[PDB]
């Protein structure tokens, strides 16, 4: 119903456009003003897409179709050191961001090495809390092959590495190894696009799975209702105060202090505790909301 | 005698340019800024104190006899020996009421003893301080030549004539001399034209509505008034170019038959 | 050796072949220990001297956040005869995001008169000890000459609530910082943090 | 080091006369003629 | 609520990378500075260190005065000798010192000839083959222009022009040519015929890239102020690898901007920051490419590539149409306007497109500059602004000087240059003038613009800078992957 | 968005109409009788079963000027109305130049309340002899560009609003005499735009104190 896109335009007369979006029933998921241009991730009903395109072309704006602007991705790097973090890992994260997703760098405590690499249970659960996980591996076939125990999560997976083709029982994208320069060559860009296509395919499949038994309320409108009701969400200092997942939300407020308030939020005629699973998150003691399906 | 036209064209932009060039056309005033407030924004002298001089009054100094030099009546600032100061404006490309070359032409057509300089994102006029303040208040600031949103009295850092406007329709300023007071809807100058803060902000009125800006602007734009919609200006420009070319090739009456 | 999770920014970078960070953005490192403040996302600040300090701290075992200032270039409006070229400033949300960290590391440039006043305006709203990483040799007293709280040279009338806890010189903008500078910064952070 | 002496800052060489000693937070501080506190360990006597 | 300590964010666009026209590389604006870009420095070095010497008078002296017989074998031996002597090796005078070969690895002495029979039995190591490097029609045109003459191209080391100035190159080549001549043909080391060789190679048969500027300008030869626009058009080698006239003119525009506006004007006649954003405006984004392609489409739709003879009416029509289109594009797309924030950038781009269009319509370069000046004075009335004050000096006197015949004001645009009196000071004009001069000949499908020898000489595959695709090389230099000569690391201590 | 109600039946005319007019019936009739006579208000309010009382002029032909409460929802929830009438000669008759000064006339209608009701109220702000200035609304005086400025001497009984040129923008005023220099609000002609004139009832502007409200009726 609500297809999510990105509007890129100027700040002049942007308030009138926001008023129009409110009038037609859309939601402004994201807003950022750089100097004189504003980027807005907006979720509006499908029957108003052409109307919004006409409105955007009136303000000399630009509509960018974001195929991943409803999910949060766990980019898993073996460590946050100079080998992986300041290059490749950021390129993967920023390319994911370029298509609307909300990434989270996951630097494993013991992810480096060949036979000394291990993944903890807490890291496993933290990765599982996301929608899809992207692994940024090295550039040796033997090292990657002797490292399959790292990619043991019941989440859609895309593994990236140096060698062009791997023989692991997962999706693999080659020519994205451990590097030290910014990814700007044509081959590297093509490999990034291939990784984007793989994650897009997995996300669309999962979207069909969810569409078989739709949730009682969409995550985006649930986030809007929480923002309207809860008055502490504008005091959050995190990058994304409320993250829109595929079938839920992540509220970046303390669980011990605000879970009772979150649960006792009335949407429609239901109480939130009766339609969603509110639980504490392994992510800095935040609140994780998982929506129930109409079957229950 | 010779009754002067001032500019070719039939569009509203050409008419506004003619109005600015016309010295007998009374510019419509849209605000009232006191003389002391203009002097404060200008930032050269403290209001209430006397003008500094660069030379003794013209009566005190001795000059040789010069019949042709004595035919011209000097300015009062020249008579008293006041120093020469400047006032500078930046005009937005988005329908600002006055534009650099238009400003310079109107200044040299309407004011006496002025020094006008034109840049792409800047326009400055220099004159003796007393007369400069007089015509800055009377013509430059109180009339339609000035819009507190799309134009700004600013020296030092000028930038934003080609950038887009901000959320209030104001031209970009890297020093933020003028801010928009949303409570009253007025533009207030919190700094003088070079950037040093003012003790008391001065109210310069409220931004001109955009429809009026479309009606009074002197710039040609694809969205408001295109030069293609004014073929008469293009023809005159091409005529000037061809006359220049023919005169630079061979300046005779025969080569100008191909004009 | 413990897991380190970063809250990546919610907005993308500067175009295709440009930088990965964006101006006026914050990336929380969950457990708030150190925040690295970059004046801009440009090549003069980002990934050449700043992400290097970031990965040095993250290698030392200390979680790090990186904050790119919305307006980090220029001199503050309170500088003598005002500012020129551009105006430096700190937003209240930026100050709140900084103030939840144990320590701050901030990267400054070449001109001394710019650095002193920028640090004064920065510490007017930041109340945690900070480390100044600049190129020029600046003495840990010229900040006190204009009123800044300083560990070695206190002012009689302090105009800031933040303490300049260390000054490290020899880090050039846009150039890879050698391992010696990273080691010095890490040692200062470790000895002035816990 | 005492009031009226002549001291110079080792790091820069600024010359001034000691105005007062104002201990704070169980720590000695030296005030010079420029109304700036200093540390005794970073100052030394000159004649 | 007004907080004066919030500050004003500034320069968002300048933080974003600059694409390069007709390429797919993104680079920072700091990497396009001529001091920070080794590719631009190597471009200027390769142009500076090139001298073409006609080795026909010397052969005639050897045949008619010294009674020595010149055959292709003797020429091969001479080439072997000079390739050793020109970098600084010793041929006579026992007990000499020699320059380190590592510092002169870019030093070549090449030979090309319009005589196919002589070119057949010549060592292909030292031969610039016109047949192999140029398409059939272009090769025939170049051979017809050059004739049955033999020329030698000397590329003295870049280190020589970096330690010294540009006036060193001709003298260096002349001394080494004389030495190689006297040692390859077993002549007396010093006689009257030696003076004949020296005079021939010093001025009679020498071709300089740039003339000297004595007097007020005060500069030696082979400086960027002495390079005419046609010479720079012939330096660029896109004409022999591509058939798109707009692409050729735009590569010449990029090279001209990077040479004149950046190096010559922002360093030789100015200093400090220089003019990087004035020059990159013509070759970073496709703005100039889009405007030029529109101009070509309009001309081909109503006139044709050479369908009309240069008259005033066609100049007015094409220049006005292209200027109106370019300014409308600036109005419609705020991204374009914020990219070319300065008025000078915009004026230069629109006027360059208009001049290129007029040249593609008429095939005359002076009509091209006339169109450029009409575009400037039409831009002025359209936007009520042109550029920085001091920009439109030459643009005001331009219309009168474009078709002038007076001594100080007349010159074909190929024969004009930075020493033309109107063009001698201001940025944002010269590279586009060179592009207009090239477009005058790209319309006709010409093999060269002003000098066939320069075209053949810079078609050499052993040049450090690839002049076929200047923008690609500039992008490579901006990305720190261009290898430049003139470096002296074998004679320096380890750091 | 403030929801004011719902459309019960016949939604399809709203669903399918893309432009033009749609006939709408409001179930609660608007109980705002300000341009009517006292007997009309009596019969309409008694036909709705609302207790009624009179405040001002009692005559059956007396024009209602104010009703308490003035909102239909309040009237229905309280089931009582206090209707105030005015003397026939106390009602000021004005004519508004809508074609001559569109923005100024729109501002005058908004500030005096003629956009919603049939009788507007003007409050006296400052008074001296011939000049009586009315209060302004510093919420509708935004686009007050000079619209209808005088060219000759202003005649008596002319309503004017000072435009954005002057410091006291938006203040309305009228004077009972004529002068060739100053407008009805004490500003020069370039700072006043004429919006309308008083047509029928006069000699009440000279007997109204500061702060008192006079009521106007548009006669076109
Ligand atoms: C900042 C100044 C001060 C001055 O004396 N010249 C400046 C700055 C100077 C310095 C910048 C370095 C520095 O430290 O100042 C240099 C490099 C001078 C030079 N050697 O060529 C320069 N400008 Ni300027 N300058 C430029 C430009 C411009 C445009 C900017 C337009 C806008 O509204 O933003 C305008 C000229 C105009 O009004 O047409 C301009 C103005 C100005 N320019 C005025 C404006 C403020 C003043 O009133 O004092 N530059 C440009 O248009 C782009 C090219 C750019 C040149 C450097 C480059 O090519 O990379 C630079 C060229
Ligand atoms: C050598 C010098 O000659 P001249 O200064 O004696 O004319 C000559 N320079 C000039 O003509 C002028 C130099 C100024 C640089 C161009 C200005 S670009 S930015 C300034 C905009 S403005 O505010 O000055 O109008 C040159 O060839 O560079």
């Amino acid at each position: 119903m609500y297809q999510i896109i990105r509007y890129e335009g100027g700040v002049y007369k942007n308030n009138i456009l926001k008023e129009w979006i409110e009038d037609v029933g859309g939601f402004i998921i994201q807003e950022h003003v750089m100097q004189l241009d504003v980027y807005m991730t907006i979720a509006i009903p499908q029957n108003e897409i052409e109307n919004f395109k006409e409105e955007a072309k009136k303000y000399k704006g630009k509509i960018v179709e974001t195929p991943l602007a409803g999910i949060e991705i766990a980019i898993v790097s073996p460590s946050l050191s100079r080998h992986h973090l300041p290059h490749i890992a950021c390129d993967v994260s920023e390319y994911v961001r370029k298509f609307g997703a909300k990434p989270n760098m996951i630097g494993l405590a013991h992810g480096a090495g060949k036979n000394i690499s291990e993944i903890r249970e807490k890291e496993k659960r933290l990765i599982q809390e996301h929608d899809i996980a992207i692994y940024v591996m090295g550039n040796f076939e033997s090292c990657i092959l002797d490292k399959t125990h790292l990619f043991k999560v019941d989440i859609p997976l895309v593994v990236t590495g140096g060698p062009e083709t791997l023989d692991i029982p997962y999706t693999y994208v080659g020519n994205l190894g451990r590097r030290a320069q910014r990814l700007r060559k044509g081959e590297e860009i093509r490999a990034l696009r291939q990784m984007i296509d793989e994650v897009t395919k997995k996300i669309n499949d999962k979207r069909m799975e969810l569409s078989y038994d739709p949730p009682i309320i969409p995550p985006v409108v649930l986030k809007d209702e929480i923002e309207k009701r809860i008055d502490e969400v504008r005091g959050i200092l995190a990058p994304m105060p409320i993250v829109t997942q595929l079938d839920g939300l992540r509220i970046k407020m303390d669980y011990d202090r605000n879970h009772e308030e979150i649960e006792n939020v009335k949407i429609g005629k239901y109480l939130l505790k009766d339609i969603a699973y509110v639980t504490r998150s392994e992510m800095k003691n935040y609140i994780l909301i998982k929506l129930k399906s109409t079957s229950e | 005698a010779y009754t002067p036209q001032f500019y070719p064209g039939a569009t509203k932009v050409a008419e506004n340019r003619r109005n600015h060039l016309n010295p007998n056309y009374e510019l419509e005033k849209l605000r009232e800024i006191p003389d002391e407030d203009v002097v404060k924004i200008m930032g050269h002298r403290q209001p209430g104190e006397d003008y500094k001089t660069v030379h003794p009054p013209l009566e005190e100094m001795d000059f040789v006899e010069d019949y042709a030099r004595d035919l011209v009546e000097p300015l009062n600032g020249a008579k008293e020996g006041h120093r020469v100061r400047y006032i500078q404006f930046a005009d937005s490309m988005y329908f600002a009421p006055a534009q650099p070359y238009d400003r310079s032409r109107s200044y040299m057509s309407r004011l006496r003893g002025v020094d006008a300089g034109t840049l792409s994102g800047r326009q400055v006029v220099e004159c003796r301080e007393s007369d400069l303040e007089e015509f800055s208040k009377n013509i430059l600031m109180d009339t339609e030549l000035f819009d507190p949103a799309t134009s700004g009295m600013r020296g030092a850092t000028v930038h934003g004539h080609s950038l887009r406007l901000d959320e209030n329709g104001m031209m970009f300023d890297a020093l933020q001399r003028c801010v928009f007071d949303e409570k009253t809807g007025h533009v207030m100058y919190v700094k003088d034209q070079v950037g040093k803060p003012l003790d008391a902000p001065v109210d310069v009125g409220e931004p001109i509505p955009e429809a009026k800006l479309r009606e009074i602007t002197t710039i040609y734009r694809n969205d408001g008034v295109a030069m293609r919609a004014d073929p008469d200006v293009i023809e005159v420009v091409k005529r000037i170019h061809r006359a220049r070319t023919l005169g630079g090739y061979i300046p005779t009456n025969e080569t100008f038959k191909g004009l | 050796r413990k897991e380190q999770i970063v809250d990546c920014r919610a907005v993308m970078g500067l175009g295709e072949g440009g930088g990965l960070a964006q101006r006026g953005t914050f990336a929380e490192g969950l457990r708030n220990d150190v925040v690295v403040v970059a004046m801009s996302p440009g090549r003069r600040h980002i990934t050449k001297p700043v992400c290097e300090i970031t990965y040095g701290i993250r290698e030392a075992g200390i979680q790090t956040s990186v904050l790119v200032l919305d307006a980090g270039g220029g001199i503050p409006s309170d500088a003598p005869q005002g500012s020129l070229g551009s105006t430096f400033g700190l937003k209240p949300e930026e100050a709140k995001q900084v103030n939840r960290h144990k320590l701050c590391v901030i990267h400054f440039g070449n001109v001394k008169s710019h650095i002193i006043y920028k640090a004064r305006l920065f510490l007017k709203y930041v109340d945690i000890p900070t480390i100044i990483v600049c190129q020029t040799p600046v003495d840990m007293e010229d900040f006190a000459a204009i009123g800044i709280k300083t560990k070695n040279v206190m002012p009689l009338e302090s105009k800031t609530e933040g303490k300049i806890v260390e000054i490290i010189t020899g880090v050039i903008r846009g150039e890879s910082a050698p391992q010696k500078k990273i080691d010095e910064i890490i040692e200062s952070i470790k000895k002035h943090l816990g | 080091i005492e009031i009226g002496s002549y001291v110079r800052y080792i790091n820069t060489g600024t010359h001034g006369t000691v105005k007062a000693i104002e201990p704070k937070n169980d720590e000695e501080w030296v005030l010079l003629e420029n109304d700036i506190y200093y540390r005794p360990e970073l100052l030394e006597l000159v004649e | 609520l007004y907080n004066p300590d919030i500050g004003v964010p500034l320069g968002q666009r300048k933080l974003m990378p600059y694409k390069l026209s007709n390429t797919d590389d993104y680079c920072e604006g700091d990497d396009l500075h001529f001091l920070n870009n080794a590719a631009i420095q190597q471009l200027w070095d390769d142009i500076r260190r090139t001298v073409i010497v006609g080795m026909d008078t010397a052969h005639s002296v050897l045949e008619k005065r010294l009674g020595v017989e010149v055959t292709p074998e003797t020429i091969n031996e001479y080439m072997h000798t000079i390739n050793h002597s020109l970098p600084g090796g010793a041929v006579v005078q026992e007990h000499m010192v020699e320059v380190h070969p590592s510092l002169a690895w870019d030093c070549y002495a090449r030979i090309f000839t319009g005589d196919d029979e002589l070119a057949d039995e010549l060592d292909s190591r030292f031969l610039i083959d016109i047949n192999k490097l140029f398409p059939e029609e272009q090769a025939e045109t170049l051979k017809a222009a050059i004739g049955k003459k033999t020329y030698q191209v000397s590329r003295v080391p870049s280190l020589v022009g970096r330690v010294c100035d540009g006036g060193t190159i001709s003298r260096w080549s002349a001394m080494q040519i004389g030495m190689s001549f006297i040692t390859a043909y077993k002549l007396c080391a010093g006689e009257a015929a030696t003076a004949d060789f020296s005079y021939a190679s010093k001025h009679a048969d020498v071709i300089q890239m740039g003339n000297a500027l004595p007097g007020r300008r005060a500069r030696g030869p082979n400086e960027p102020g002495g390079i005419r626009f046609g010479i720079l058009s012939d330096v660029v080698q896109t004409t022999r690898v591509s058939e798109d006239p707009v692409e050729q003119s735009l590569e010449v525009v990029a090279t001209g901007a990077a040479l004149y506006d950046q190096i010559w004007l922002g360093a030789y006649m100015s200093g400090g920051i220089g003019f990087t954003q004035y020059a990159t405006a013509s070759y970073t984004d496709d703005i100039l490419d889009d405007f030029s392609y529109y101009a070509l489409d309009y001309v081909e739709k109503k006139y044709g590539r050479m369908g009309t003879k240069a008259t005033m009416d066609v100049v007015e029509d094409v220049a006005g149409e292209v200027t109106l289109y370019a300014l409308e594009q600036y109005d419609d797309y705020p991204a374009l306007l914020e990219d070319h924030f300065g008025g000078s950038q915009r004026a230069a781009v629109a006027a360059a497109a208009s001049g290129i269009g007029v040249c593609m319509a008429t095939g005359n370069s002076n009509a091209g500059v006339n169109g450029w000046y009409l575009s400037q004075i039409l831009h002025k009335e359209y936007h009520s602004r042109l550029g920085f004050y001091g920009y439109d000096l030459q643009d005001q006197c331009g219309a009168s000087n474009s078709l002038a015949i007076r001594n100080d004001e007349a010159a074909p645009l190929e024969l004009r240059g930075p020493n033309y009196p109107n063009y001698a000071m201001n940025v944002g004009h010269q590279g586009e003038y060179a592009g207009i001069a090239q477009a005058a000949h790209s319309a006709r499908g010409d093999a060269f613009a002003l000098n066939p020898l320069v075209k053949v000489a810079f078609a050499d595959p052993m040049l450090v800078f690839d002049f076929s695709k200047p923008r690609k090389e500039i992008a490579r230099g901006a990305l720190r992957e261009f290898e430049a000569a003139g470096e002296r690391d074998v004679i320096l201590p380890a750091k | 968005h403030t929801v004011v109600g719902k459309v019960t039946d016949g939604i399809e005319i709203v669903d399918f109409s893309n432009s033009g007019h749609i006939t709408v019936k409001t179930n609660p009739e608007r109980l705002s009788v300000i341009g009517k006579t006292q007997k009309d208000a009596k019969i309409l309010f008694e036909k709705h079963g609302i207790t009624l009382k009179m405040e001002g002029n009692i005559d059956e032909d007396a024009i209602i000027v104010e009703q308490v409460p003035e909102y239909t929802m309040d009237i229905l929830k309280s089931k009582e109305v206090t209707t105030k009438g005015i003397e026939p000669e106390k009602l000021l008759y004005v004519e508004i130049y809508d074609k001559d000064a569109p923005t100024t006339s729109w501002y005058f209608r908004k500030v005096t309340g003629l956009t919603t009701k049939r009788i507007g109220t003007l409050k006296i702000y400052f008074k001296h002899d011939d000049i009586s200035m009315f209060e302004r609304d510093w919420d509708y005086s935004k686009g007050l560009l000079p619209e209808n400025t005088p060219e000759k001497s202003i005649d008596s009984g002319i309503i004017a609003v000072t435009n954005m040129v002057k410091k006291y923008k938006g203040y309305i005023g009228v004077r009972t005499s004529s002068n060739d220099k100053y407008g009805p609000t004490g500003e020069t002609f370039e700072g006043t735009n004429i919006v309308g004139k008083v047509v029928k009832n006069s000699e009440i502007l000279k007997s109204v104190k500061q702060g008192e409200n006079i009521y106007i009726l548009e006669v076109n």
